[PDB]
């Protein structure tokens, strides 16, 4: 036998790039940057009508102007939110004001890759953690979409998708979404690219959509408003 | 072959768990068998799945140990092969003795 | 119906026909056939004469040569002599030499070794379907790999997709991953060959994957055939201390198998059941899909379901309605379809041990009673919660 | 009726009658001859017999002396282990004489009238060998990137020669297909030997290795010298996992019988003698377990890892699985591949099998979409946990 | 089981009623026989009456049980009565009603046993009961199709009924003409096309066309029950013998024509070879289907399709036919000529050739013995047309600076590569008759007259250009004329072409191989019709046998051509044949057995016993040899009888071949050059293993002239993938090299093998059957049956044309266009009741058209089921076309 720490010939660890397959496995989640504001769009994908549709999230408030979609395993990504919670308002007791989006997602990404799989401490890794989030709100110094990978490395986006589609619909979104293209108009381009990895057409039970937009806190859009952007795709 | 038992439950229950499943089903001579396939152990260790449970063998036999009786019947056929001497008990003979076999 | 009639009486007076008219109105002309040909072959009889020696054709060049080796404990190089045909002959076979000059004279001889002999092992099942009680389905998504293309090849072939080859066979068992491999055996009346896995592992170092090889080639001109390989798991856990073979003689076993069923060579319509208890302790290749295609598994039989098959138990081992028939069902909690055969099977004997051919009550009491030392009846379970 | 029941009895007699003409003319023993090709191969073999040819024994050469009666006195060991001085017959011409090699000699007078073609001394490993068959690119899954890198590989210099030597540089021997098992490394070997068009010798492991200690140095040696020989070779050496394994040993057999095919391979290819005109191929799905010797280059110039796909690269094995089937086409192919990603080819193709199982039952022709939509999800929650990639691909 | 049971009320009791006879009835039987003598019939009719209510209610319900073991020999028994005294001897009104649940008795007895000798017996006694009802049986039919009762049984039973009529004892005109045939076609594809082509009550059907075609659509299919007839009636000349079967293919011919489905009928037409039939097919389906259909353009359509030999349209024996018959037909007169005008056909040919490339290797390497070998290559590596019009159009480069015999063969190869071309081949040809040598000039003459037939109709034809040539003197020259002018018409019966050869074939025996040609030549001209005859070749065969046969080449032609041109029937022929007669010779003893089949204007079991009592395997030196091979093979015969029938005749063939070779020493090289002419002939079921198979052990063994001629027929399909498959074959046909004898064997053999990627192998049948029939492919034959070529043998061998057309795909109604088509791709084989086999699409898509190519494409098919259509013509691309038939005068299909 051989470890799963070791580097490859390749020059890359295995653990890691297992991670990012797992990233690959979830359903897909859109974060775009509009200069208006900033959209994250998720699919649901329900398969029974008995599910209650407001409890399956996939967007959590990491602040109160800032949202997160996540993507690949749900549960994994929980606990890094989990953690973002108590970081936020602890930013408030000690600068006085509200966490910025890069703040954040640098600090938790320290705590992706730590992996020691035989002698390191219990309250450290033994695997990396399979999830990318989309940390996407605006906040003191404006709109940001910051992009975060199972890798720990953090990027500034406008545009990012990831999920089952993540290369197909990063590369898609590149093309509609620019900024010369107007906040209403990215959920319109979301919404498209979205079908291919759903089973079934767009509705309003089949995506959730939280826009944080300048001088407004963090709003999770209500049944008539998700249904306003299903009439025209 | 103690070696083989201790191993992974048998190198000797191995052959008599494959000659166990051949006799199983075989040709039209499923239906009708007078070949068995008989298997002498000690230990419930050895015992794999398929002789472990009933209603794939026929029957679990357990042994009663050498008792009194169990002496002296197989002292009294003994006996005979040799001449004897006149008033000698063959029952006095089979309850001293302890044994450990026959 | 009328057309296809008139075909097949012609085809097979053609053969006839053809074959025929030639040789005798030569044998009336002054110059073809005539006999020249019935004298060639009176001539490969003299020119053979007796002794002659035995040889197994384990390949032809094209060379007009071919290697055979002769029986004699040494090799010869044969020519095409004698008058023979270097393509006729198929590679295997056992053939006839001329020993006061090598050459294949022909093809008749097996000489049949032993080694078939074991892997034949025809079906005739206890109980097979449609004499089992309960969980009708699941025996239904089984006959999708095994006994559906045997069955009609059609609905797959004019569908497209490669033809379903391959099952796994797990849970806990008790539900009877063997009898399932015997009814479907009986019911799709195709070959079955039984190899039991223990077998592969040998006292001889190297021998497995030339086993595996056998086995396949026995399938192939057998086939549509299934192979029922009862429990795989055997060989990966075990070490027998009867090889020196190691971990090592396992590996290239399971790899064996891998190659004789897609591979570079294929083996055509040998469907594969594997019985096993466990999945997790089994090589990670040979359970991979596309050596299966359908995994399935095996809860175990519900306890009202107990009821319908011991009627039928029951009578086979006469009918008695005397019978306490809940009782001895209840204790044991849902646990093996062989704790009802173990149930029935001793009550006879021991009516037939008290001198009766009818059993009773007081004997299904008894058989039942000498069931729980044998086995655990359904306590284990019962514990826990 | 009648003419029919007539006809049927009529037939079968007149076999029973024709039954001496059965056996001369068709075969089956006594004259196995249809006389166009064995007039011409009997004829030939004829002027062999009358001489000293037939009986010919085997026998192979074990050294070239000049010692007693003629200057030219070859000592051969025939296989039922005697030693003969033999002659050397200009009779018929000797064209395959090698000293080591099998030579064949007469039991009426023992002198070479011509020698055993090269290397067939297994004549076991020469049987079951495939040459160069048709595989058609409609189940060589996918179009990718992953294909196309062996290629260059194994194809080009073999199909031409040309322009490696025209600017100076050394022509590919060496690939490793490595990566976890159901991702067709078997599956493009055979496509792409056939699309050279140069010789296929497969050849598996566990059949070099075989029961006593140097008899898998004799099947190894002599398959890579008639290799050699012979013009174009490829020989694609088949999985080895533990039948490739690092040289140690243990005292009751050790790893020495799997370790002697192994060295013997070293022994040839490097030599004093380099590699002949023989290109090599290895999959393994453990570079974990492979020696030193055999990692390192001249045998293996460029590592290629033909494993697990891309995303892309899924859709596009959908696409050449449903070319081979005669399902809708309505069916949308990339809405199968983001429903499994982290599927192999093999994966892929089970689905297709699946989708087929659901429209047998419900006794259908033609495959639907729910069918489709309902084989995925069972494959990415079931499949997984039986997957042999997690392991493999850690060696890998 | 229960006694009796027609004599209770309940209609339950009636099933009963069905198994009693075996016991016997109560009142039941007593009833029919005895009591209806012995009592009073007004008395009886109280009796009976209650009982035929029973009887006839029982008849569908009988139908309703399942029973064919039991049911069968019960009311068997009870026939027998019914028979007796209740036939028509009770009463008159009262019996009519009776027979008609009588019939039912019968039925399961007809059907159960379906061979022929109970369809006939079954027959006499049903026929005589048909004439007493008097119309009761076409009733009886129509209650089946409703059931009442019935559920399965009643769909092969029914149609046993209509097999009753085909006696005739009684029968003038009282069922003999429609009586419901058409449901029964429609339903049953098996019983009823036997009992259709036996009655001729075919005729009736072109009648029905028209509404037959409707249920044909897409409700039911019809389609195949009318493809199924024609497999019957080719079958039927082994059946019953070719005197009482030359009547019966001829009717089954012109229903087929008028009807519109034309594939079936230009399959009898060919096989009879007469000058009456060809005309006919154009008038006769116009004036039946008052609707333009696809029945138009049928006409022009089945003379493309009909693949015989040589040039474009092939037999053209229809085509020079044609030119008044285009006229009446009337689509458009100026369409339909220009496609009907070989124009069309030529100008996709051009299309094709930028695509297609050359993917051999050429060579016109100057000088030498490999200047000669060269020229003959280049025709080679199409094995027919492609873009190797750049290569040719320089003439200075190979054809002047070849020497001696090289440069007449040369010149002659050149028309067939130039074939489908209408000009721009032939200013070519113009030039090289200028220069050099008399050689060139020779082969020239030839050329020109290939070419020119590119365009005909009275289209500047290959006649007027050969006319003049037909006077020179030199012998090669002469022939050039002469050969031209049977290869190009490949069948006339004009005053001018016949006339032409009427003073020439003066020859009988020329130092100049090709001479013997001129025989061929004449027989060519007369194949695809009636006799006038052209008296200089049948004079001349019987008098150069005697004086040489030393040259087999020479010899092979000089009797076939003899047979070839008494071929079809006349009394012109009864002048000569007298002259002939009047010699007697061993030598004319052979030629005179191939006339009996040719006489009778085709055989095929005539053909068939003179198989037996064969010339076959026969010789004093060469005397009888001249013959022999060429019968052996009996690939006409194969091809003949049913494609079904195909299959087995050709793995007979093959063994024929063999037994060939064990009798004669020198037979054994010959028969192995024999089987790639064979397989190239035939169009066998083993196609793509054999020769391959053959041509490796023939590297191996001696004698290179055997690859040579196996590689014709090995090349097999051209590039999609077959790449592989022909580089790996010319790998082994280049490496190989000892002397330039030997070289320009393999040279040949490696070129050949290799095709350009998208042309086609060789085809000789139509492309939706087996038969067929070339006289092109008997010369290459025949002068590959020596040891070696020669630069003079190698001349023949470079044709191998009787090659398609570039269409396979929409020859259409308003396209006629090399573009393709949509198809859809089944693996599926259910069908046996198709003219060759064509499956059912599940409309799921593939890469666009049916293979150009002569072999594949066949289960790859037409979608015209969202066209909502039904094929006339059977989609395999073989030479097949894919075209539709509508009530519309254009398909409206779907492009792609």
């Amino acid at each position: 036998d051989r470890g799963v720490n070791t580097f490859s010939p390749e020059g890359r660890l295995f653990q890691v790039e297992y991670a990012i397959e797992g990233h690959k496995l979830g359903s897909t989640a859109i974060g775009i940057q509009t200069s208006e504001g900033v959209c994250l769009a998720v699919e649901k994908r329900i398969t029974s009508p008995l599910m209650e549709p407001s409890s399956i999230e996939k967007i959590v408030e990491i602040d109160a102007h800032i949202g997160c979609a996540m993507s690949g395993l749900i549960a994994d990504a929980k606990t890094l939110i989990d953690k973002a919670r108590v970081e936020t308002q602890n930013h408030w007791f000690t600068y006085n004001e509200t966490m910025t989006v890069e703040s954040v997602t640098q600090a938790v990404s320290n705590l992706a890759l730590q992996f020691g799989e035989e002698d390191a401490d219990p309250g450290a890794m033994s695997r990396p953690f399979g999830v990318a989030l989309l940390f996407g709100g605006v906040d003191e110094k404006g709109p940001q979409l910051f992009h975060m990978d199972p890798s720990g490395t953090f990027v500034q986006c406008d545009a990012r998708a990831i999920g089952s589609a993540s290369e197909g619909a990063q590369s898609s979104l590149q093309e509609v979404y620019h900024k010369s293209t107007t906040l209403k108009e990215a959920i319109k381009s979301s919404l498209i690219i979205l079908k291919q990895v759903m089973e079934e057409k767009l509705n309003a039970t089949n995506i959730e959509l939280a826009t944080v937009q300048p001088g407004q806190n963090f709003h999770m859009f209500t049944k008539e408003e998700l249904e306003e952007v299903i009439k025209d795709i | 072959g103690s070696s083989r038992l201790e191993g992974g439950s048998g190198g000797d229950s191995e052959v008599q768990r494959t000659m166990l499943e051949l006799l199983n089903q075989l040709d039209g001579f499923e239906a009708t068998k007078n070949i068995k396939v008989i298997m002498a152990t000690n230990r419930i260790d050895i015992l794999d799945s398929a002789l472990l449970r009933p209603g794939r063998i026929d029957r679990k036999i357990e042994f009663p140990p050498p008792n009194e009786e169990a002496r002296l019947d197989i002292l009294k056929i003994h006996s005979r092969k040799m001449n004897l001497t006149r008033g000698i008990n063959l029952r006095k003979i089979a309850e001293l003795m302890p044994g450990a076999s026959g | 119906t009328q057309c296809r009639l008139k075909l097949l009486k012609l085809e097979r007076i053609k053969d006839y026909l053809l074959m025929e008219e030639e040789f005798i109105r030569n044998q009336e002309q002054m110059k073809p056939l005539e006999e020249k040909q019935e004298e060639e072959r009176s001539k490969v009889d003299d020119l053979r004469g007796t002794p002659m020696s035995v040889g197994t054709l384990e390949e032809i060049i094209d060379d007009n040569h071919a290697i055979v080796s002769t029986s004699v404990g040494s090799e010869h190089y044969v020519s095409i002599l004698s008058f023979v045909d270097k393509d006729l002959l198929e590679p295997g076979c056992s053939v006839l030499l001329n020993h006061k000059v090598h050459a294949v004279i022909g093809v008749l001889m097996d000489d049949t070794d032993p080694l078939v002999t074991v892997m034949k092992v025809e079906k005739a099942p206890q109980e097979t379907y449609a004499d089992i009680g309960g969980l009708d389905n699941q025996i239904q998504e089984i006959k999708e790999s095994v006994e559906l293309p045997l069955t009609h090849p059609e609905y797959y072939e004019e569908m497209g997709i490669k033809p379903p080859k391959g099952v796994i066979l797990y849970g806990p068992p008790g539900t009877g991953k063997t009898l399932l491999a015997k009814a479907v055996a009986n019911q799709t009346s195709a070959t079955f060959l039984r190899v039991v896995g223990s077998e592969l592992i040998q006292k001889y170092l190297g021998d497995g994957p030339k086993l595996v090889r056998e086995l396949f080639r026995v399938a192939e001109e057998h086939a549509p055939s299934i192979v029922f390989i009862d429990e795989i798991d055997a060989i990966g856990t075990k070490r027998y201390d009867s090889n020196s073979g190691g971990e090592r003689e396992i590996q290239r076993t399971m790899l064996e198998l891998l190659n004789q069923l897609d591979g570079f060579d294929s083996r055509g319509d040998v469907k594969v059941i594997m019985a096993t208890n466990r999945i997790e302790t089994l090589d990670p290749a040979l359970i991979r899909p596309g050596r299966i295609d359908r995994k399935i598994e095996f809860p175990l039989p519900d306890e009202k379901t107990k009821k319908r098959i011991f009627q039928i138990h029951t009578s086979r081992m006469t009918l008695a309605d005397d019978v306490t028939l809940d009782d001895l069902i209840m204790a044991k909690d849902d646990l093996s379809g062989a704790d009802i055969k173990a149930i029935c099977t001793e009550a006879g004997l021991m009516a037939l041990r008290e001198r009766r051919m009818k059993v009773t009550n007081e004997d299904f009491k008894k058989s039942k009673e000498n069931v729980l030392y044998k086995k655990q009846e359904g306590t284990p379970e019962g514990l826990y919660l | 009726q009648s003419t029919y029941s007539r006809q049927i009895k009529q037939v079968e007699d007149d076999i029973q009658q024709l039954l001496k003409k059965i056996n001369e003319l068709t075969g089956i023993k006594e004259s196995d001859t249809g006389l166009a090709p064995p007039a011409l191969w009997d004829l030939a073999a004829d002027k062999q017999t009358l001489q000293s040819e037939q009986p010919l024994q085997v026998a192979r050469c074990t050294k070239i002396i000049n010692a007693d009666s003629e200057d030219p006195k070859y000592i051969i060991n025939v296989k039922q282990f005697a030693k003969f001085v033999v002659d050397l017959s200009d009779q018929v011409a000797p064209t395959d004489i090698e000293e080591g090699m099998r030579v064949g000699v007469d039991r009426n007078k023992y002198q070479i009238h011509i020698p055993l073609p090269p290397k067939i001394d297994p004549t076991v490993t020469m049987m079951q060998v495939e040459e160069k068959p048709d595989v058609t690119y409609s189940d060589v899954g996918g179009c990718k990137e992953q294909i196309e890198k062996l290629r260059e590989v194994v194809e080009t210099p073999l199909l031409h020669p040309e322009r490696f030597v025209n600017l100076g540089i050394e022509p590919p021997k060496g690939v490793l297909l490595f990566g976890p098992p159901g991702t067709g490394k078997t599956l493009c070997a055979r496509a792409v030997a056939n699309r050279t068009d140069a010789c296929f010798i497969p050849v598996i492991g566990s059949e070099l290795v075989q029961k006593y200690v140097g008899e898998g140095a004799r099947m190894v040696r002599e398959l890579f010298e008639m290799a050699r020989t012979k013009k174009a070779c490829l020989i694609f050496f088949d999985e080895i996992d533990a039948i490739g394994g690092a040289r140690f040993d243990d005292g009751a057999g050790g790893d020495n019988e799997v370790q002697r095919t192994m060295l013997e391979l070293i022994n040839q290819l490097d030599g004093f003698d380099p590699r002949g005109n023989i290109k090599v191929l290895m999959a393994t799905n453990r570079p974990d377990t492979l020696d030193p010797a055999l990692m390192r280059p001249g045998r293996l110039d460029r590592k290629i890892e033909f494993s697990l796909p891309d995303l892309e690269g899924r859709t596009h094995i959908f696409k050449i699985h449903a070319r081979s089937m005669s399902v809708e086409r309505d069916i949308r192919f990339e809405l199968l591949a983001r429903l499994c990603p982290n599927s192999t080819g093999a994966e892929i193709r089970s689905v297709c099998t699946e989708a087929g199982m659901f429209a047998i039952r419900a006794r259908r022709k033609i495959a639907t979409e729910k069918d489709f939509l309902e084989a995925v999800n069972k494959v990415i929650k079931s499949y997984a946990k039986f997957s042999a990639t997690p392991r493999y691909m850690t060696y890998n | 089981m229960e006694e009796g049971g027609r004599d209770k009320t309940p209609v339950q009791s009636q099933q009963p009623s069905a198994t009693a006879p075996s016991g016997a009835d109560e009142k039941s039987s007593g009833k029919e026989r005895r009591d209806a003598g012995e009592k009073d019939k007004e008395q009886e009719l109280s009796e009976e009456d209650k009982q035929l209510q029973d009887e006839l209610e029982m008849l569908v319900e009988r139908l309703g049980e399942k029973d064919t073991s039991l049911y069968r020999p019960a009311l068997e028994e009870l026939r027998r009565q019914i028979r007796s005294s209740t036939t028509s001897m009770t009463s008159v009104p009262k019996p009519l009603k009776f027979l008609r649940p009588h019939y039912g008795k019968l039925k399961e007895i007809y059907e159960n046993m379906a061979p022929g000798e109970n369809k006939c017996f079954a027959a006499d006694i049903i026929s005589v009961l048909a004439m007493t009802m008097s119309g009761e049986r076409e009733c009886l039919k129509y209650r089946l199709v409703g059931s009442q009762e019935e559920l399965a049984s009643w769909g092969h039973e029914y149609v046993r009924h209509l097999a009753g009529e085909v006696a005739k004892e009684w029968q003038e005109l009282d069922d003999a003409e429609k009586a419901q045939r058409e449901p029964l076609l429609t339903l049953v594809k098996e019983i009823v096309p036997y009992n259709m082509a036996h009655n001729a009550e075919h005729e009736a059907c072109d009648l029905l066309m028209e509404i037959e075609q409707v249920d044909m659509l897409e409700k039911d299919i019809d389609e195949n029950a009318y493809s199924k007839v024609c497999l019957y009636l080719t079958s039927c000349v082994n059946y019953v013998p070719e005197p009482e079967n030359s009547a019966l293919l001829r009717c089954a011919l012109g229903v087929f024509r008028k009807f519109s489905r034309f594939p079936e009928a230009l399959r009898l037409a060919l096989m009879l070879n007469d000058m009456e039939l060809v005309e006919d097919i154009f008038t006769s389906c116009k004036d039946v289907v008052v609707q333009k259909q696809m029945a138009f353009m049928l006409g022009r359509h089945g003379v493309f399709l009909e693949l015989s030999e040589d040039v474009e349209e092939y037999e053209d024996l229809t085509e020079i036919m044609s030119n008044v018959q285009l006229n009446s037909n009337f689509l458009a007169l100026a369409r339909e000529l220009d496609i009907m005008e070989p124009k069309v056909p030529d100008d996709i040919y051009k299309t094709h050739l930028e695509n297609n490339r050359f993917g051999g290797s050429g060579s016109q390497v100057d000088s030498a013995r490999m200047n000669l070998a060269s020229s003959f290559v280049n025709g080679f590596v199409n094995a027919a047309f492609g873009q190797d019009k750049l290569l040719t159009d320089d003439g200075n480069k190979w054809l002047y600076k070849n020497k001696d015999h090289g440069m007449l063969s040369a010149a002659a190869s050149l028309g067939m590569i130039l074939l489908w071309d209408v000009d721009g081949g032939l200013t070519q040809i113009d030039k090289y008759l200028y220069s050099s040598e008399d050689y060139i000039k020779s082969g020239a003459l030839l050329a020109c007259g290939i070419v020119n037939s590119g365009v005909r109709n009275e289209c500047d034809p290959a006649l007027a250009l050969l006319s003049d040539y037909v006077l020179h003197n030199s012998n090669t020259m002469r022939l050039g004329s002469i050969f031209g002018l049977g290869l190009a018409y490949a069948g006339s019966n004009r005053e001018d072409v016949l006339t032409l050869l009427l003073p020439v074939m003066g020859d009988s025996k020329s130092s100049m191989e090709v001479a013997g040609v001129t025989a061929l030549a004449c027989g060519m001209i007369a194949v695809g019709s009636c006799n006038g005859d052209v008296t200089s070749t049948i004079l001349q065969t019987i008098m150069e046998k005697s004086e040489t046969e030393l040259k087999d080449t020479y010899a092979r032609w000089l009797p076939l051509g003899l047979g070839l041109n008494h071929l079809g029937k006349g009394e012109a022929i009864e002048a000569i044949l007298a002259a002939l007669e009047v010699v007697s010779e061993p030598f004319r003893s052979f030629a005179n057995t191939l006339v009996d089949v040719c006489a009778y204007a085709g055989s095929g079991n005539v053909l068939k016993v003179q198989q037996l009592l064969h010339i076959c395997s026969e010789h004093f030196d060469s005397k009888e040899k001249e013959e022999d091979k060429d019968k052996k093979e009996k690939k006409d015969k194969d091809k003949k009888e049913a494609p079904a029938d195909m299959g087995a005749h050709q793995g007979v063939a093959v063994l024929g071949i063999a037994l060939i070779a064990m009798g004669e020493e020198i037979g054994a090289e010959m028969a192995l050059r024999t089987f790639g002419h064979l397989l190239r002939y035939g169009e066998p079921t083993l196609r793509r293993a054999v020769p391959l198979a053959l041509a490796l052990i023939s590297v191996s063994n001696p004698r290179l002239n055997i690859l040579d001629t196996l590689s014709k027929f090995s090349h097999d399909a051209d590039p999609e993938v077959s790449y592989n498959s022909i580089f790996a074959m010319g790998m082994v046909g280049s490496g190989t090299n000892n002397a330039r004898l030997a070289a320009m064997l393999r040279q040949l053999a490696q070129y050949h093998a290799k095709d350009p990627n998208n042309l086609f192998m060789v085809r000789l049948a139509q492309g939706l059957t087996h038969l067929g029939k070339g006289t092109l492919t008997l010369c290459p034959y025949h002068s590959d049956r020596q040891l070696m070529s020669q630069v003079a043998v190698a001349g023949l061998l470079t044709v191998l044309v009787s090659f398609l057309d570039v269409r396979n795909i929409i020859l259409g109604k308003s396209h006629y266009v090399l573009y393709g088509l949509v198809a859809a791709m089944q693996p599926r084989m259910l069908v046996t009741f198709d003219e060759e086999l064509r499956p059912l699409p599940v409309s799921v898509r593939v890469g666009q058209a049916v293979d150009v190519v002569g072999q594949a494409g066949k289960p790859k098919t037409i979608t015209g089921f969202q066209t909502h259509t039904t094929p006339v013509l059977l989609a395999h691309g073989e030479r097949a076309e894919l075209a539709t038939e509508e009530f519309l005068p254009v398909t409206p299909i779907l492009e792609g």
